[PDB]
């Protein structure tokens, strides 16, 4: 059992997708509240996922907590009452509009969380049991592919009401019998979710622990990360089976100050470093996906990043991955010791600049980028350890 | 360039090998400072003033 | 050739100056990291004292007394106090030793890290195909200083067992309170009755020990560390030069 | 052309040396530690 | 006292595998030594090339490795 | 012989127990140490 | 031997610290220099200061004697005993 | 052979006991030569 724990939005799900070279989980900020993920091996003809939905009781509990925080004047029977559900949904929408966006403020994030919780409870009411947790498979839920189920869970409301997700797929990493368990962010708003994650990591069944650390992007350590590290060190059973990963290392490739801060921090705290790793899950995963594309699809813009490239006014929004690839070629300098001679044009769009760079250079640049990401090193190290 | 020389055509790959050796060694990643050398290399090749 | 000799002499002078500057920066307190480590040391020591004393149990002291005297299954009620004193002193000494190890290793690692950047030490490898003896002497001094500091801590901590007059204050706790338990109240050889007096002896140990630890930590350890460093490193730097 | 351009290589080397120093020290330590052990079976068995 | 009395019996019982254990240990040590030796030669070639590059135009010498014994 | 030696050992160990006759103040108080301690015993030597 | 010499050096350096017994006015005030300075010491030669030698000698006596007496009579015996008993015993166990 | 092993163990125990006895004799002050040396130490220090 390999359990990934860390701060919310630390990239645990994205890091897992990078290890699997697959977009299985959802990297949604402000939406992954208490959703525990399990990955297990399965034959190519036995790829399957099992979805456990939050019971009506759990939904009512989190809805009550969110309403209490949001200071909405309603009763405790709102989730069952249609009109009360509509009232609370409109109240949350008004809060979000006043705050200017779901991700703009903490109150906005929690209001949107409650809104999507109620919407999912209404949508998935038939699949939600009053007390017990309801479990279903693709055949039960009429899902034709793992991608379709991943999209269904990617939706904000479905993730809001989904409790546990157990996917099964064919991967050499899982062949040995390794189970990848992604846990809710330790700093998640729900104290119960954080407690569940802490109990899981403390669980004896946890064979290995992977701690995803934000300082690579934050420049310092969060209080929740420090608390998790202290608890890990205190727990004798798991303190000798813990590996640390610094995700979002790309931010320090061009920012020298954050970089020196990271280096000083790592030298100061972690005396041993055979279990520490630095990686860029986003870049590694996206490069792995782009390796499967060709010019007919603009190297994935029309296929992989079609959802993220469609702007509201018809202009092609630059994918985060395209922006970070251009930044990697321009300022990171990790290309600065290779045979490639990339050149970023300021008179061109980010997407078109990307198109030109990979048209001139091809897949070898993507392979060098993935090597810079360093996912393979961490994967091989953990595999050798196991 | 007046001082353009042939010897350091492959200086690129030598530096690459050094950084690769540093990355390969797990314990030595505590001292990892490869990217200062990278920036100095970048201003070494195709220099700009 | 003579210019090379001049350069070597200047290199030696520069190394001596750098080492003196670093040690004196530590002494004055300008080394912020060392100040952080030392305040952590003091806070840990005070917290350990408070926690250990407030968690003291008479039964543990009696168990220690029984262990100390194998050929008897019973220990006199007075042995509780003696074993309490010895246990307190021993645990405090162990904490001192471990924290000293931590501090010394961290300081030496920081010094080594910041020493491998200056041109003075950088220039050695240019004209010589090795490092000379800097690392060897540094490690030797590390071991010597660690041994000296642990000896200092052990020697200073053993004085705590000595009964200070604050341990004899009658108004807080008289030692004769055992007789009331003995006179038919303790119907047996079991020390369960003595458990009633635990809070008073806890307060007495607080009164006796707190001044000792406060005085030692706040007065001596800083000066001891500064003196050991300044008296060990300087001759080593001269020998290296 | 003359003063600045060589300087870039100089600062590059100066910034490069530390990691090479660390690599050399670590490899030499490992080699000497490994060579410390005996090689003959007759003497090796005594340790066990 | 008794358990440590019969050390001879334990050694007689372990002599059947002592030889194999020693041979395996020697092989492991030699393998690791040769591995780090190969790494050292690669590093030495890299540093030699670097120094030759900068020698043509400037005076500097990065650390080489020789007679590690 | 074994039974009698066990009897003797078991009966003799009770002597260590502090009887009240060991606590008679009029003969010897235990606090007499403090007079030696208060600057009379100028050292850690138990000669006093 | 190394431990004991370190002990002695560390303990002896505290003597330089000015104890209040070094500041007793009634025995010797530090301002006595001004009388020599005010035209009495017609030059930069310190010959005039020689007059104050006995008072400073007595002041140093007062300051130092308690320090040395306390240290020698209190600490050194215990330090030696502790060093011996804590160094030899583990060595004897390793020898056994 | 077993008697030889017994003898070695007894030898180790005896050596430990002797060293402890000597050190504790010094500690108690029963070592007259050590007391002479220490009083010489103190007298020399005071005289100096």
């Amino acid at each position: 059992e390999i359990v990934f724990a860390g701060a919310f939005s630390a990239g645990k799900s994205m890091l897992i997708n990078a290890l699997l070279e697959r977009e299985l989980l959802y990297s949604a900020e402000g939406h992954a509240t208490g959703t525990e993920c399990h990955i297990e091996y399965a034959n190519a003809n036995e790829e399957r996922v099992v979805l456990t939905f939050l019971s009506e009781a759990e939904i009512r509990q989190q809805a009550l907590i969110l309403a209490k925080y949001l200071n909405v004047n309603v009763g405790d029977l709102n989730i069952n009452q249609p009109e009360a559900v509509k009232v609370v949904s409109q109240y949350c929408q008004k809060i979000i509009a006043e705050e200017g966006g779901e991700n703009k403020s903490e109150r906005a994030k929690q209001a949107n969380a409650l809104h999507l919780l109620l919407i999912g409870f209404e949508q998935n009411r038939e699949r939600i049991n009053t007390v017990q947790n309801s479990t279903y498979s693709m055949d039960q839920l009429n899902f034709s592919s793992l991608a379709e189920a991943a999209g269904y869970a990617r939706r904000g409301a479905n993730s809001a009401v989904l409790k546990r997700l157990d996917y099964f797929c064919n991967h050499s990493l899982l062949k040995d019998g390794n189970v990848l368990v992604d846990l809710p962010g330790i700093d998640a708003p729900v104290k119960e979710d954080a407690e569940r994650a802490y109990r899981k990591i403390e669980s004896p069944d946890t064979s290995a622990v992977i701690c995803v650390l934000k300082p690579a992007a934050a420049g310092d350590m969060s209080a929740e990360e420090t608390q998790l590290l202290e608890r890990i060190s205190k727990n004798h059973g798991i303190r000798d089976r813990v590996f640390y990963v610094f995700n979002r290392i790309d931010d320090t490739w061009y920012n020298t100050q954050l970089r020196q801060r990271l280096e000083g921090l790592i030298q100061s705290q972690f005396r041993d470093n055979s279990r520490v790793y630095k990686t860029s899950g986003l870049l590694g995963f996206y490069g792995s996906q782009v390796k499967q594309t060709n010019s007919s699809t603009r190297f994935g813009l029309d296929s992989i990043f079609a959802t993220t490239i469609k702007g509201f006014d018809g202009e092609e929004e630059t994918p985060q991955f395209v922006s970070e690839f251009n930044n990697y070629c321009a300022n990171s300098g990790k290309l600065l010791s290779t045979a490639f001679r990339v050149s970023v044009n300021g008179y061109e769009t980010s997407n078109e600049n990307y198109v030109r760079i990979l048209s001139e250079w091809g897949i070898p640049l993507v392979d060098q980028l993935i090597h810079d990401s360093g996912i393979e090193s961490f994967r091989s190290g953990i595999g050798l350890y196991l | 360039m007046s001082k353009i020389a042939p010897q350091c055509q492959n200086l690129r790959e030598q530096v690459n090998q050094l950084i690769e050796l540093l990355r390969q060694e797990p314990t030595l990643r505590s001292q990892q400072d490869t990217s200062i050398v990278e920036t100095a290399l970048g201003k070494a090749l195709s220099p700009r003033f | 050739l003579t210019l090379l000799n001049q350069e070597m002499q200047n290199l030696g002078i520069e190394f001596k100056k750098y080492m003196s500057a670093q040690i004196n920066d530590v002494v004055i307190g300008n080394d912020r990291e060392f100040d952080q480590d030392f305040t952590k040391l003091k806070a840990r020591m005070v917290a350990r004292l408070d926690e250990l004393l407030k968690t003291f149990s008479v039964m543990n002291a009696y168990k220690r007394a029984t262990e100390s005297h194998p050929r008897n299954s019973t220990a006199p009620f007075i042995a509780v106090l003696v074993e309490a004193l010895y246990y307190l002193a021993n645990e405090l000494e162990d904490a001192f030793i471990e924290a000293i190890h931590e501090l010394v290793k961290n300081f030496f690692q920081r010094l080594g890290d910041r020493l491998r950047k200056v041109d003075c030490y950088h220039q050695v490898y240019r004209l010589v195909g090795n490092d000379g003896g800097i690392e060897q002497l540094l490690r030797r001094a590390e071991e010597d200083i660690t041994k000296a500091l642990v000896n200092e801590a052990r020697t200073e901590c053993d004085r705590y067992v000595r009964e200070s007059p604050r341990f004899y204050d009658e108004g807080t706790f008289s030692i004769y309170q055992f007789r009331q338990t003995l006179q038919q109240t303790s119907q047996g050889y079991d020390a369960q009755a003595i458990v009633e007096a635990e809070p008073a002896i806890k307060e007495l140990l607080k009164l006796d020990f707190e001044p000792k630890v406060f005085n030692t930590v706040r007065k001596n350890f800083r000066q001891t560390v500064n003196n050991t460093l300044k008296t060990h490193l300087l001759p080593m730097a001269e020998e290296q030069a | 052309a003359e003063e600045k351009y060589p300087e870039l290589f100089a600062t590059l080397a100066n910034d490069l040396q530390p990691l090479c120093i660390a690599l050399r020290q670590f490899y030499l330590e490992n080699y000497r530690q490994l060579d410390s052990q005996p090689r003959e079976i007759a003497a090796m068995k005594a340790q066990e | 006292q008794i358990i440590l009395e019969q050390y001879d019996v334990a050694r007689k019982y372990r002599e059947q595998t002592l030889e194999q254990d020693a041979e395996e240990k020697i092989a492991r040590n030699s393998r690791l030594q040769s591995e780090i030796k190969q790494k050292i030669d690669l590093y030495q070639t890299s540093i030699v090339s670097i120094n030759e590059c900068l020698k043509a135009m400037q005076i500097f010498e990065q650390l080489p490795v020789i007679t590690e014994s």
